[PDB]
């Protein structure tokens, strides 16, 4: 048996796939165009973004109105899709057993552009509010909405923050901290990260076209996702996760993928089980040139060649940063839940260094699979794997 | 929530810092105040010791950096991409390990540092390879810009924290506060201070 395994009691999964689980899942079968044109973020071009096309909640509670934004919004909209269900269960714990761990890189960042932009332009006088857009913020705001007294906080490591998240939920669990954990992820969409990104290059021109022969960069997606951990059985549990970091450059990976290999590796082995045990693996796969050929490398190093099917969703969901892992996990519970279809991957030509994977080009689950896995390897070459079973 | 906490090191601003002579002075020069800040402090409580994962810590990270990129954004120019790629949260835990050349597991986190050291506690409890963690926090006051801003002094505080024979106890976590690093400081090296406030006992 996996030790360290918790289960996934409720969980919700809000972006650019929709809002209700069986759009989701449509979405996620067939070549959907689920990405949004934007003109208003940066200046002089229009974006793909992964964007939530749906109605935010138009209100925080009136005891919160001091750290609204739209950031929170999301997060409070996701949440109250469990929240009824979710009250009714954590009556049985005490209240300082329930935990929060989330992630985060944008916060509420969004709603103080305008007043940033504002007092750069003129207005030298007024009085822009800093905690609406600080990460802690996330996670106390959650904390007082559920009325939870836990240990709350937020973890901020750029494009791995919410797969992070869910590896602390699970040895808050194990280290008999908690009876449940609140964890996951939710960013939003804003002008410094489609800007700070592009300044890097690392945006593409049209849509992203991960693992592609002549891709160029990424899509920025937002995403709400949260998940409720206890150490009790779930259809799914979070079986093992494994961290590492590439300690090689501060915004490219290691060439060789060591880093993501023996994260992956890792992961495994907390799982207690071997790589041809899993049956799909959710790839980071930004469709950077640099980060896809990392991967692939790192993934013929612990898989082997043409052994696990495979594919990224970030031509769905966008890379939705520090949410990216959140996002994805929901998306591989779903897969072992259903038992059923796999993601589709990008319907592209595949770069010829890394054509000799499985990769997802129909739907149709074939044979059962016990476990899947997923990849998220960001910034400051942070890196995490995570894997799910039955 | 038991801890033996050890190698508490509480560092301010200075001219030069000995610590960082480990790192070319080209790139050491690079490095933010702040960045210099949090690094020496690193190097200083590790003392030649190394760790099985670092936690490292701040509420604001560096606010000053994500200005001047957010007037650039704002003004519809493209902003520097090193700034922008030194400013993410997490940046100063990247530039340590490649910096010292340390790949130690990290994470970084927007909390105080009770919460910290519960992280530190969760990985040691958790994890059996994990022995040893290091907990590093790290804060400069707000631009004046924001009507939270109030001025201290910019400081960095670490300490390497193990499961057995614990001299630490945290019996309250709801609060978390004030309860900051310098708060801590203060209750760890007051030797007639047994309990805190903010939750704190020494054991």
């Amino acid at each position: 048996a996996a030790p360290m395994a918790v289960g996934i009691q409720f969980s919700v999964g809000l972006s650019a796939l929709g809002c209700e689980l069986n759009q989701i899942k449509q979405a996620l079968q067939q070549p959907q165009q689920t990405l949004s044109l934007r003109d208003d973020l940066i200046a002089d071009r229009d974006v793909w973004v992964g964007q939530y096309t749906h109605p935010l909640c138009s209100s925080v509670p009136d005891a919160m109105r001091s750290v609204d934004s739209r950031n929170l919004r999301f997060a409070l909209t996701a949440l109250s899709k469990i929240e009824t269900e979710l009250k009714a269960y954590t009556a049985s714990f005490e209240n300082k057993r329930l935990a929060i761990v989330v992630g985060t890189s944008t916060s509420g960042i969004a709603d103080n552009e305008l007043l940033l932009k504002q007092y750069f332009q003129g207005q030298t006088d007024l009085s822009i509010s800093h905690y609406p857009q600080e990460m802690s913020c996330l996670a106390k705001a959650l904390q007082q909405y559920l009325g939870w007294e836990g240990p709350a906080y937020t973890i901020s490591t750029a494009c791995s923050s919410s797969a992070k998240a869910l590896a602390a939920g699970q040895r808050l669990l194990h280290a008999d901290l908690a009876d449940v954990v609140l964890v996951g992820g939710v960013d939003t969409l804003c002008k410094l990260t489609l800007n700070g990104f592009n300044s890097l290059e690392s945006l593409s021109a049209h849509i992203c076209q991960p693992c592609g022969i002549s891709r160029d960069g990424i899509n920025i997606g937002e995403a709400a996702a949260f998940f409720v951990l206890s150490k009790e059985q779930a259809p799914v549990m979070l079986m093992g996760a494994g961290e590492t970091m590439d300690a090689w450059h501060i915004s490219a990976p290691h060439p060789e993928g060591k880093g993501a290999a023996l994260a992956m590796q890792r992961a495994l082995d907390m799982a207690h089980i071997s790589a041809q045990e899993v049956g799909y693996i959710n790839l980071h796969g930004t469709a950077t040139p640099q980060n896809d050929a990392m991967e692939i490398k790192a993934v013929r190093q612990v898989f082997g060649v043409y052994q696990v099917a495979l594919s990224s969703t970030k031509h769905k969901t966008g890379h939705c940063l520090g949410a990216a892992g959140a996002i994805e996990a929901f998306i591989c519970e779903q897969v072992l839940k259903d038992q059923s279809w796999l993601p589709l991957h990008q319907n592209v030509e595949i770069d010829p260094d890394l054509v000799d994977q499985n990769y997802v080009q129909e739907a149709e689950l074939t044979q059962p699979i016990r476990y899947v896995m997923s990849n998220s390897f960001a910034f400051g070459g942070s890196n995490i794997s995570l894997v799910f079973g039955v | 929530v038991t801890l033996h906490l050890a190698h508490l090191t509480l560092t301010h601003a200075q001219p030069s810092y000995a610590a960082l002579e480990c790192i070319p002075a080209m790139q050491r020069r690079r490095l933010s105040p702040l960045a210099k800040l949090a690094l020496n402090t690193a190097i200083s409580s590790l003392d030649g010791r190394s760790a099985d994962y670092i936690v490292w810590v701040s509420k604001y990270g560096d606010e000053a950096k994500t200005l001047n990129i957010l007037q650039d954004v704002l003004n519809d120019q493209t902003p520097s991409p090193t700034q922008f790629s030194t400013s993410v949260h997490n940046a100063i835990s990247g530039l340590y390990s490649i910096l010292c050349q340390d790949d130690t597991p990290s994470t970084s986190l927007s909390c105080s540092w009770t919460e910290g050291l519960i992280e530190a506690y969760a990985l040691l409890k958790s994890m059996p390879e994990i022995k040893r963690v290091l907990v590093v926090a790290y804060d400069e006051p707000l631009p004046n810009i924001y009507a939270e801003a109030i001025n201290f002094p910019a400081y960095a505080m670490a300490a390497v924290v193990t499961l057995e024979q614990p001299n630490l106890q945290i019996t309250a976590w709801t609060h978390t506060d004030e309860a900051e690093a310098p708060a801590f400081a203060h209750f760890w090296q007051d030797a007639d201070q047994l309990t805190s406030a903010f939750g704190w006992n020494k054991c």
